[PDB]
């Protein structure tokens, strides 16, 4: 049946944007916004022709410092390559080639959008960038939607760019295969396009800790460097992105669906102005003060009750609705990172606002905190895989498909892309060093850098449905 | 109906090839067997024994309505239900009247109903027991089983590439050949079981007239596929064999980079 | 205008290794067959019989009886050839002590081996060949001091650079730094297990502990170093090599998740990191993620592998990984000249054994033989080598040039293979003997195709046109013989007659970087190992140092590895003497046996 | 630029169904009947209610022989459960349950529909089948639309069942993991929903061989199956699922798209009767008579021409159209296996006449077989792993994904269902074997069992856009 309560959806300045929105209308499964950045996501690659002109030039192929060495010195190596030095070294090259791609980016992306278009209506799209050296291409839902895979853009693409370029300037046979591995870098012999040229936000198809996870496997980096690091867009991006990821688990079913729907809406889309009313509250103080204004929120608003007081004057609480309550511990738990990740301008705390938001939230309540175990458990996973010598990294380069910090349902991960967001710099592996391309490129397109906005009109536009 | 031409024939060994595998041209009986001793051969069946079956008879087992099933007719093995039973033979590499890739064109050309592989040591095929009998009547008496050099054997197959034994005879590690009288004869069946009498082939042919019949080219004999004078010379001045050989190298070296590229070629 | 064969002369020690297998002159078309007492005329198999006996009655399951064999004929109805290595007369160098074996003295002949003696399975040479490639861990360290630099605050030089190694070889196999009560592992299991780094910068190297350098310098001709070292430039990397008995528990995986744990310990405690900071996370994941050459790839679920298994190695990297590149041999042994055959024929044998009997046969299928006598023909006899030798005789004579100088046409592809498939056939054909010897039509096919790609390759210098003539000899060997292998051999010959130069999604890729994963690859003997040498050739033959990876070239430059990456055949061989003591083994921490 | 040639789609009964269709309007990015086989295989699945059932009510979950033992007779086994015999043995059951599934297996429906609708009228359907035994199972492309990945029906029907159930019977917590269990099989400890009872005819989506592959990872005798051995309807359902999956690898683009579209039209949908016409002059022939049927309708109809005459008579032939000419070669090979395995009644020599057909054919022609090499290299690998100790298996479990046949594009599957579909029962692991449930319940969607007109009316439905 349809989620028919209301709820308000404010903006990042704690003003609201829509006002009596059923929660229906924000849910993966109906919102028009939330389904075209799936829809993006899937469509859209980015060609790096400067990169494949410079691997077919120097020899520098795929990744892992691969090259290919064309000698065009032999004569002077100090070496015979004839028995007793009858005849003198003569070079050759066999490997390199130069080709002009990014002189001539709008040729071929003219030639690349014809190939890619089924029908001159159909939405194709290639854009040059960053003068000639990259083109983002959006396939059409046509094309897309041709059988049950995400990776047609990147496939199509990446034949598509290699048959123009051989056509183009009329290759010989020897360019085959080095043509071919300037786009696809070591595929088929690796099941990525393992150092190529053709870039999805999307892992490879190989890489799902489990069915449905596609939308999950997107690191907080990648998140932080399309949002450029505005806090709560990059929070409602991971947020959305977890709740299609969610759904397409199958999770999002049943009597466990108002449980997810409000998870996306409380913490990722600051329904009813609870994240930023909490982080207005606790700023200037730590963790424990935005503990303090979570149960008075949930108070105030009549989630919670007192339940029994003990002899001490301890008082236990009782959720009178149980779903609302834990959405209310996910949205108290960003506004924890933002205030006490915020206050240090540095990422790494994050780990530890996770665990003990938590954890202060039981002790101060009796009530069960973010998913019943899970968000104690990945504070918990997630410090220790953040400082320690087994594995892990840096908060930025986790993600919903990490088996570090994937166990969350659905309510982890934004809190990592809001402390890197608030991060000042002290990262080696923030999100210029592992996503500053996805940034540059996809971060233009303004669905995934400002997805609020996107998301509330969309839910106006359908709110009498419900 | 299209005639064929099957392969470039433009000497004894490739006209030796066109004839095996030819359907039209009658491959000459050069031996009698008696039906018993043939099946003892064989060593699936012995004569006067039932049939056994993998299925029941076609026209019992509910084909659906298919029109191009209809166009087919299933031949006496497919009627009845018969097991595919396997028969196997092996070529020496020492002039032999027929060889592995000429077996499979053959098979393929002359007999309904086939499975059959090729391997350097032996050859496969594999069809509906009683048909398999009609083919092996082929295989066994006409001019492309040689008794010395074209031998039955299911199984431990060695000697194609051996040398020849003491009387021009390929080695069987099973030794179900035996020269006898100067008549090759199985004193084994196929599988290397005990036979009640042996299986006499008749006389093997000599080395000339093994030459003047054989299906493979050799160095040895001054006949090589591609003699001294042929690496890199014009398609005019090599044999046919390789004539056609540069050609579908060629053609699927530049059709596999592009399509286009063979038209008119 | 062609030499004798080397497979009735080689080339020093004269020795005719096809009449040494029968006593008998291999151009007669006669044998006796069903005399030789079918196993008794072999040593291993005889002795075999014997052990099964004593197993047998101490487990009480029977196990090898040489009179299982089928309908009464044992084994060894025919002969049951011995096999000479290839080319040992003809080395020169490499005579010193190995941590497997005393120095071998070049030159030395190993004849009269037994195909069991190279057998995988019987065989440590060639299982440490492989131990070595999956048990090693790359790394560039610039992003590790640059964490420590700027995150933590404390400066690296060549000093703090000396402690961390110290300590990462004093933790790689053995010990604990930091911790009390902590259990540590007995240091005769893991002696084979070190850490080394090289560097393009001679004023670091120089400055540096030299007991954990790899000296590109000292391992490499000048020529060869100045290519390695301009690849590098002024940066460090890492080359640790975890404990084969570690590998033999689990996986190549293994390898950057252990260097990842032991070398962010090594930075801890050189630089005085307190337990739990934050940076340490940078260290395992650069370790592990950040900035890593692993040997090979992971693979697709069928064949499902974490890195550093033999399926993910890309053909390059087992091209790059072999050192015969930086032999005198390979440099100087066509009279003065560089010899790009040498490379050849040498990287092909760990090539084909490795991804044939190690992943094949080893991961793959199975069983008790290691499809040994297939691949034994590649690397014994000088068949395979006089052929490859010959195409180079002769396009020389041709094209008037030296080796890496034929221009790279089609045609000229196609007459070098034309010719060399017409030699083989000729002495297959001329020799009963050697016909006998390679019995399986797949040896036959394979080195006709092998001996044509090594000549194309090493007189071009171009990989994949050298490899294009290995598939051009399908029908130049099937249109001669009306043979050809075993039944599933042509699968990758008939395609790449078209995928060669295909730019198809799963069909293009260059040479250097296909590999076990290349679908049509995927699944036979007797290819990979071919291509991998006529890779290591073709760049030998143009002037390159390596072919692929300069990372893995320099990498494996290392005399404290196990097996010696520089004259294979011969170790091959010595493992076939059992003169190969391996790695891994666990005497020390197990009865008197 | 639009494939605009004129062909004429024939049945399998040698008449014409539709004329003057544009082989545009054949391909999968283009033609909607070749879309909605495409979608129903995404969007269906079935559920095994009685396997469920038997499941918790025996302990036999799962795959593997497993079994939960629950122990009634405790105190018959002559054992003592107590120090010195103190207490007598009591039996407990602790890993089994009833549930009366089949019974209830409409409204079991009825709430399992409800739970995966999005909005009235979205298209969800679930009918009862088997008598109670079986759902079969299809969501909405609202739902099936809502993130990236095709296993969204997959993931929420095991939820669904699994929460349905528990509330349905109102069951303790102990049924949670059981339930769980008896839907999902082994899932998560597999990423396969291992042992379960939720099937989809799409594989687990950890398993493919490259980017793409989904629609090629579908054994044939799944596809003989669902067509119920009507000979070219399985080569046809084969065919677009491999031309399906040819456009998601990527490679029916730029100067091979022609190609590709025609090796589906011609071999998997009969293009002007090839297909019908060689099996009707050569059916009461051999292999050979295929070969010569053929060369004969290439000559006929002008593909092919004399090029050159040999000294010896033998006439080199030209490609007067090259991927015109490969696709009749297509043609051919699926006659010819259905002339010598239909003559046989037997699957197993279908691998023989993929090789020997090309093979027979360079020889006769001088022209390049079926994909340039791979047509005989799959004739060669596929007859290995069909005839030795290594590996692989009976023809109909290969596909389009196993190693031993993907090489081909896209003209080896269908062969194999064809020579599977006049198979008499030679097999073991033959489609009632594999594949009877697939059968018997996707085989009753008609697109799926009877590809052939429905994909030539859906042509003519857009012939003139082209
Ligand atoms: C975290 C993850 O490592 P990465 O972060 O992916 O490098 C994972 N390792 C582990 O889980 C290490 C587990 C053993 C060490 C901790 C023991 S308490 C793995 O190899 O996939
Ligand atoms: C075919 C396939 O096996 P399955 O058919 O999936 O059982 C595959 N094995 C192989 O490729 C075996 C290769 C080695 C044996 C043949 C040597 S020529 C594999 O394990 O995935
Ligand atoms: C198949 C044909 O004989 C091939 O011709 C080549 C020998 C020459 O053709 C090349 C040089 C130009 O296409
Ligand atoms: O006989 S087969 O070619 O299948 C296997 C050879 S090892
Ligand atoms: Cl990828
Ligand atoms: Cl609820
Ligand atoms: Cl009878
Ligand atoms: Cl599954
Ligand atoms: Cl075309
Ligand atoms: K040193
Ligand atoms: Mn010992």
């Amino acid at each position: 049946a349809y989620l028919t309560e209301k709820i308000d959806l404010y903006g990042d300045n704690g003003k609201v944007l829509e006002s009596d929105i059923p929660l229906e209308a924000v849910t993966p499964v109906q919102n028009p916004a939330v389904r075209e950045l799936a829809s993006i996501f899937k469509r859209s690659v980015a060609v790096n022709l400067g990169g494949a002109q410079k691997a077919l030039s120097t020899g520098h192929y795929a990744n892992e410092y691969i090259h290919f060495p064309d000698i065009p010195n032999k004569d002077k190596l100090g070496i015979k390559s004839s028995p007793g030095g009858k005849y003198p070294p003569k070079s050759v090259k066999v490997r390199t080639m130069d080709l002009p791609l990014v002189d001539d980016a709008d040729d071929i992306a003219a030639r690349l959008k014809e190939r890619l278009q089924v029908n001159p209506d159909d939405g194709t799209e290639v854009r040059v960038m960053k003068k000639g050296n990259v083109l983002y291409v959006k396939i059409s839902e046509q094309l897309a939607n041709t059988g049950v895979e995400y990776t047609t853009a990147l496939t199509t693409t990446a034949q598509a760019m290699t048959d123009l370029v051989m056509e183009k300037y009329d290759l010989d046979f020897h360019a085959s295969p080095l043509v071919h591995c300037a786009f696809y870098g070591r595929y088929p012999q690796t099941y990525e396009f393992m150092g190529g040229n053709v870039i999805s936000l999307l892992a490879a198809s190989c890489a799902n800790e489990g069915p449905g996870f596609a939308m999950r496997n997107i690191m907080a980096n990648h998140i932080v460097a399309a949002t450029r690091k505005r806090t709560l867009e990059a929070v409602a991006l991971s947020s959305t992105l977890e709740a299609i990821g969610h759904v397409e688990m199958g999770d999002a079913i049943g009597r466990w669906r108002r449980w997810q729907a409000l998870v996306h809406a409380c913490q990722g889309l600051n329904a009813n102005n609870v994240v930023y009313d909490l982080v207005k509250e606790a700023g200037h103080g730590c963790t424990g003060d935005v503990v303090a204004a979570t149960v008075g929120r949930a108070l105030e608003d009549g989630i919670i009750s007192v339940k029994k007081t003990l002899p001490s004057g301890y008082k236990f609480y009782t959720a009178n609705d149980p779903s609302m309550w834990n959405a209310y511990v996910c949205a108290g738990l960003v506004a924890a990172v933002i205030v006490n990740q915020g206050a240090a301008r540095a990422a790494q705390g994050v780990s530890s606002t996770l665990l003990y938001f938590n954890d202060l939230i039981e002790h101060e309540t009796g009530l069960p905190h973010a998913g019943y175990g899970d968000g104690m458990g990945n504070g918990v996973s997630f410090s220790f895989f953040s400082h320690a010598i087994y594995g892990g990294g840096s908060p930025g380069i986790f993600s919903g498909n990490h088996i570090v910090t994937r166990h969350s349902k659905g309510f982890a991960i934004p809190v990592i892309a809001a402390a890197v967001s608030l991060d000042s710099g002290t990262a080696v592996y923030g999100p210029e060093a592992t996503s500053g391309l996805v940034g540059d490129i996809f971060g233009e397109v303004d669905l995934i850098r400002r997805p609020m906005e996107a998301i509330a009109s969309a839910a106006a536009e359908i709110k009498d449905k419900f | 109906v299209y005639q064929r031409q099957f392969l470039p024939a433009d000497d004894r060994v490739t006209k030796n090839r066109k004839k095996v595998v030819d359907p039209s041209v009658k491959l000459e009986k050069i031996r009698t067997l008696s039906d018993k001793d043939f099946l003892t051969l064989i060593g699936h069946r012995h004569l006067g024994e039932a049939y056994r079956s993998v299925n029941p008879p076609l026209a019992e087992i509910g084909e659906p309505e298919d029109p191009i099933r209809e166009l087919v007719p299933p031949t006496e093995g497919a009627k009845a239900g018969d097991r595919v039973c396997t028969i196997i033979m092996t070529d020496s590499v020492y002039n032999p009247p027929i060889a592995h890739y000429t077996r499979a064109w053959m098979y393929h050309n002359r007999f309904r109903g086939i499975d059959n592989g090729v391997y350097s040591g032996r050859v496969t095929l594999e069809m509906r027991e009683r048909d398999l009998e009609e083919a092996c009547r082929t295989l066994f008496e006409t001019e492309i089983c040689d008794a010395s050099r074209d031998q039955v054997r299911q199984y431990t197959c060695t000697g194609h590439s051996c040398r020849l034994d003491p009387d021009g005879m390929m080695f069987d590690p099973i030794e179900r050949c035996i020269m006898s009288g100067g008549n090759v004869v199985y004193q084994k069946d196929s599988f290397g079981n005990p036979v009640d009498t042996p299986i006499n082939m008749g006389k093997p042919l000599s080395e000339e007239e093994l030459i003047e019949r054989t299906v493979v080219y050799r160095t040895d004999r001054g006949e090589p596929m591609t003699r001294e004078g042929d690496p890199g010379a014009p398609d005019e001045e090599v044999r046919e064999a390789l004539q056609w050989s540069r050609r579908i190298q060629w053609l699927r070296m530049l059709g596999n980079m592009v399509p286009d590229k063979i038209k008119g070629m | 205008k062609y030499p004798k064969q080397l497979f009735l002369e080689s080339k020093n020690s004269k020795m005719n290794s096809i009449e040494m297998k029968y006593g008998q002159d291999p151009a007669i078309n006669r044998a006796e067959f069903h005399v030789y007492g079918g196993v008794r005329q072999s040593k291993r198999k005889s002795e075999a019989w014997e052990a099964a006996k004593r197993i047998t009655k101490e487990r009480g399951i029977p196990n090898y009886n040489p009179d299982l064999h089928l309908k009464g004929a044992q084994m060894g109805q025919k002969v049951l050839q011995t096999y000479r290595i290839t080319g040992l007369d003809r080395e020169w160098a490499g005579g010193e002590d190995t941590p497997a074996h005393k120095g071998w003295k070049p030159g030395t002949d190993i004849a009269g081996l037994e195909m069991d003696d190279l057998n995988y399975e019987n065989n440590p040479a060639m299982q440490q060949c492989y131990d070595d490639m999956r048990r090693t861990a790359i790394n560039g360290l610039s992003i590790a001091h640059e964490t420590i630099e700027r995150r933590f605050g404390k400066e690296v030089t060549p000093e703090t650079i000396n402690l961390y190694f110290e300590m990462l070889n004093h933790n790689i196999g053995a010990g604990a730094i930091m911790m009390e009560h902590t259990a540590e592992t007995n240091p005769e299991l893991v002696k084979d297990s070190y850490a080394k780094c090289f560097t393009g910068n001679d004023e670091l190297a120089d400055a540096l502990d030299q007991r954990f350098l790899i000296d590109i310098n000292k391992m490499f001709p000048k020529y060869q170093a100045d290519q390695i070292k301009a690849e590098v430039g002024d940066r460090i990397f890492q080359v640790a090599r975890i404990p084969t008995m570690a590998v033999r528990t689990s996986d190549g995986g293994l390898s950057r998740a252990w260097v990842g744990q032991q070398a962010s310990l090594a930075f801890l405690c050189a630089y005085d990191i307190p337990a739990g900071d934050a940076v340490t996370s940078d260290f395992v994941f650069t370790i592990k993620h950040g900035d890593v050459v692993f040997m090979g790839t992971q693979l697709p679920y069928r064949r499902a592998q974490r890195n550093n298994s033999a399926g993910g190695i890309a053909l390059g990297y087992y091209s790059d990984c072999n050192q015969t590149s930086r032999t005198p041999e390979a440099l100087e042994g066509l009279d003065g000249g560089i010899d790009p055959v040498k490379v050849i024929v040498e990287a092909l044998t760990p090539g084909c054994v490795i991804t044939d009997q190690g992943w094949l046969h080893n991961y793959l299928a199975g069983g008790s033989s290691g499809w040994s006598n297939y691949i034994i023909s590649v690397y014994t006899d000088e068949v395979l080598e006089d052929y490859g030798y010959h195409g180079a005789i002769y396009a020389m004579d041709k094209w008037k040039c030296g080796v890496g100088e034929v221009p790279n046409t089609y045609e000229n592809m196609m007459t070098i293979a034309e010719e060399v498939s017409r030699w083989s056939q000729k002495n297959y054909d001329e020799y009963p003997g050697l016909m006998e010897a390679h019995f399986g039509g797949s040896q036959r096919y394979s080195i006709q195709a092998a001996a044509s790609g090594a000549a194309v390759g090493a007189m071009t210098g171009d990989p994949d046109l050298g490899n294009a003539a290995w598939h051009y000899n399908t029908p130049l060997c099937k249109e001669h013989y009306l043979r050809l292998g075993f039944y599933g051999h042509d699968l990758q010959d008939q395609q790449n007659m078209g995928h060669t130069y295909s730019y198809r999604s799963d069909q293009g890729i260059p040479y250097e970087l296909k590999g076990p994963n290349y679908p049509d690859f995927a699944m036979n003997v007797g290819h990979m190992g071919g291509y991998i040498g006529i890779i290591a050739g073709a760049a030998h033959a143009r002037g390159a140092a390596y072919s692929t990876n300069p990372i893995i070239k320099a990498a494996f430059a290392d005399p404290n590895l196990q097996f010696d990456f520089r004259y294979p055949r011969r170790e091959f061989g010595i493992g076939g003497l059992r003169q190969f003591m391996p790695a891994g083994e666990r005497d020390a921490v197990i009865p008197p046996h």
